[PDB]
């Protein structure tokens, strides 16, 4: 069973045996005193024995309840090795049998011991908390960090002692393709809520769960400054933050996604209030993913207007302008005959068949600078010959 | 008032009262099983001994509860009476009120003796200094 621990549970099967050994080694040895004649019973354990004030002299019956106890009374005081000597063997029948009965649970005694090492040596959540600030108070000393910083990162270390966090080096060992599966049973309905992502496709918002990290934040702590440039993005999940008092932060909310899109430094700074759990997206992931889906972009756009019309005109420019620079990367390496620099942005680039702003397609670059090499891939796909540009010449013309 | 639990003051209060806890669970096995009913001679040491248990009880309302939760603070009033009634006002109470004086003026009887025992509980505090001392 996976709920409790099986190395106590292994404790606990120990104890019960040596107990029970010890029960069976008792009714065993008053069964020894009873295999001699009762005439004979002054060579016996038992019958030989006497405490303070009483006898044992008949020692058949003595109301068995305190009969039972004597016998068990001998088993525990040998099987826990104390040994006092008031209740001991006295003939040969009784010194065999203890012999055998010591020697077997000074095995059995040991083995105990071995275990309880075992469930010790696994470690603990104190044990590997302090052996971290071993390090971390090692590496600030050596680099004379600010006594500010080392109230933050020992201030982190605390957090995460209790209320145990995902215990990293673990999770690593489960596969990336499994592991997308389990972000988006997570993270997807905290990010539907956001006003940013309003009508987004389904489709551009799960290429943002794969790729979102967790992370936890104390009391006090500061995010982003005044005039500091933005290199994350961050969506709030849990707890409450106050931008800097003019603004008040809710969960399923996003800030500083003003900043990475109009290229604008930070003009608030973000203050946590209370214990807060945010999760973030760096700014290269954010473009390469925002560039594919086109169409998704322009109503991001659209739904942050509801310097806003600069910043709208400037998104609306900014996708009328990338279809153009395209086209003029794939003729410049037309230009210079590099054909594995032209390879990667055809397959999964532009369409070559395209001109830019002037018109020129990469045949008539091809055929100016008599590179035959790669005038044969561009027959490959099926690029027009007869295109002309704003000058009435045709691709032959230049050849 | 509020004090925070952290202003010189407090702290010295509680290293004062730990030193009480080791005398209280050392000493009530000591008056269980040989003494039967505190004689005269240590009267005043029995009384002053509950004194310190009894302040830090109503001193204890005036604390930072932390929320556990939202790791701020907490300040008001009803939160932190409601923290305190609940966990562990009961049983501190009841192991502050005097045993000894009403087993003797009750018709003294061995069954309302057993009481003590329950002022062996307050040793968790040495237990709790240990677990800093890891940390």
């Amino acid at each position: 069973d996976i709920r409790i621990n099986y190395l106590f549970t292994r404790i606990v099967k120990l104890i019960f045996v040596e107990l029970y050994c010890t029960h069976t080694a008792a009714c065993i040895f008053y069964y020894l005193a009873t295999t001699l004649p009762a005439s004979q019973e002054g060579y016996t354990w038992i019958g030989s024995l006497k405490l303070g004030d009483y006898s044992y002299s008949k020692f058949r019956e003595i109301d068995l309840w305190t009969r039972y106890t004597t016998s068990m009374y001998f088993a525990v005081v040998t099987m826990a090795t104390v040994g006092y000597g008031d209740i001991h063997a006295v003939n040969m029948r009784e010194m065999i049998f203890a012999m055998v009965y010591i020697s077997f649970d000074m095995i059995l005694g040991a083995y105990l011991i071995g275990n309880m090492t075992a469930l010790i040596v696994k470690g603990s959540k104190t044990e590997r908390f302090r052996d971290k600030m071993a390090d971390i108070m090692r590496y600030m000393n050596r680099n004379k960090l600010g006594r500010n910083i080392r109230g933050q990162i020992t201030g982190h270390l605390r957090l995460q002692y209790e209320s145990s966090y995902t215990e990293a080096a673990v999770l690593q060992d489960i596969p990336v393709s499994i592991r997308a599966k389990i972000a988006q049973t997570l993270y997807l309905p905290y990010i539907e809520k956001v006003p940013l992502f309003r009508g987004c496709s389904s489709e551009f918002i799960n290429q943002i769960v794969i790729r979102l990290h967790e992370e936890f934040f104390l009391p006090g702590e500061v995010i982003m400054e005044q005039g500091s440039v933005v290199d994350q993005l961050y969506f709030v999940c849990h707890g409450v933050l106050e931008e800097i008092i003019v603004a008040v932060l809710q969960p399923d909310h996003s800030f500083g996604e003003i900043s990475i899109l109009c290229n604008i430094p930070q003009p608030y700074t973000v203050r946590v209030a209370e214990l807060c759990r945010i999760l973030r997206l760096d700014k290269q992931s954010f473009m390469n993913i925002l560039e594919i889906f086109f169409h998704d972009g322009r109503r991001i756009l659209n739904n942050l207007l509801e310097r806003i019309k600069q910043l709208e005109s400037d998104i609306t420019f900014h996708i009328s302008k990338q279809e153009a620079e395209l086209a003029l990367k794939l003729n410049s390496a037309a230009f210079y005959g590099d054909l594995y620099q032209l390879k990667s942005l055809i397959r999964a680039g532009g369409d070559p068949n395209k001109t830019d702003y002037d018109g020129r397609s990469p045949l008539h670059l091809a055929a100016s600078r008599g590179y035959e090499d790669i005038t044969l891939y561009l027959i490959q796909e099926s690029v027009d010959v007869n295109i002309k540009d704003k000058l009435g010449s045709t691709p032959l013309l230049e050849a | 008032s509020i004090v925070h639990p952290d202003n010189r003051w407090y702290k010295a209060w509680t290293m004062f009262i730990l030193i009480w806890a080791l005398y209280s669970s050392f000493f009530t096995p000591l008056e269980f099983g040989f003494f039967r009913g505190l004689p005269e001679n240590l009267f005043i040491l029995d009384i002053a001994g509950q004194i310190a248990f009894l302040v830090d009880i109503v001193l204890t309302f005036f604390v930072a509860y932390r929320d556990s939760r939202t790791y701020r603070m907490i300040y008001k009033r009803s939160s932190i009476a409601l923290r305190y009634l609940k966990s562990t006002f009961i049983i501190d109470l009841l192991a502050c009120m005097p045993w000894d004086i009403i087993y003797k003026a009750a018709g003294e009887k061995e069954e309302v003796r057993y009481l003590l025992l329950i002022r062996l509980y307050r040793v968790h505090r040495v237990i709790l200094f240990f677990h800093k001392m890891e940390k």
